[PDB]
């Protein structure tokens, strides 16, 4: 139930907010909204166990 | 009044200081409806919302925004110019007069218009 950013274009500001969820691209080839290859989702689990 | 954003498609969050000539003049919520309004003179949530006194009260107007640490610094002044030809010289200092507590990601701004 909760999430964290691990991928992003470049650094975060002091006391800003990014609430958005798109596909990360990392390559010449465009994502074009499909999480095929070299596309990373941003948003990953905790897992608490 | 002036929009601020950053590309305003429901991605990035916006700003909506606006200002009337009611009591009420600021409503800032995430919106995208607003592109290029003019006024008729006769989405997701609300991050920050703040109601206070009207803002623009031979009549010069200079206003100057800040945006250091995610806070939004305004400053004002009224100059009673007397040659309106071109910006004249002197000086006339600006003062603060509301100071927001938020804003993210500032890139583009817009000015509102207002027609018959």
């Amino acid at each position: 139930n909760y999430l964290y950013r691990l991928f992003r274009k470049s650094k975060l500001k002091p006391f800003e907010r990014d609430i958005s969820t798109e596909i990360y691209q990392a390559g010449n080839k465009p994502c074009n909204g499909v999480a095929g290859p070299n596309c990373y989702s941003p948003l990953q689990s905790y897992g608490f166990r | 009044g002036w929009i601020f954003g950053t590309t305003l498609d429901s991605k990035t969050q916006s700003l909506l200081i606006v200002n009337n000539a009611t009591n009420v003049v600021i409503k800032v919520c995430e919106f995208q409806f607003c592109n290029d309004p003019f006024l008729d003179v006769y989405a997701n949530n609300c991050t920050f919302e703040y109601v206070s006194q009207p803002f623009l009260m031979k009549n010069l107007r200079e206003f100057v925004f800040k945006n250091i640490d995610g806070y939004f610094k305004i400053y004002s002044k009224h100059t009673p110019i007397n040659l309106e030809r071109d910006l004249p010289q002197g000086f006339s200092a600006l003062e603060p007069l509301v100071d927001l507590p938020i804003g993210i990601n500032i890139t583009r701004f817009q000015t509102l218009l207002a027609l018959h």
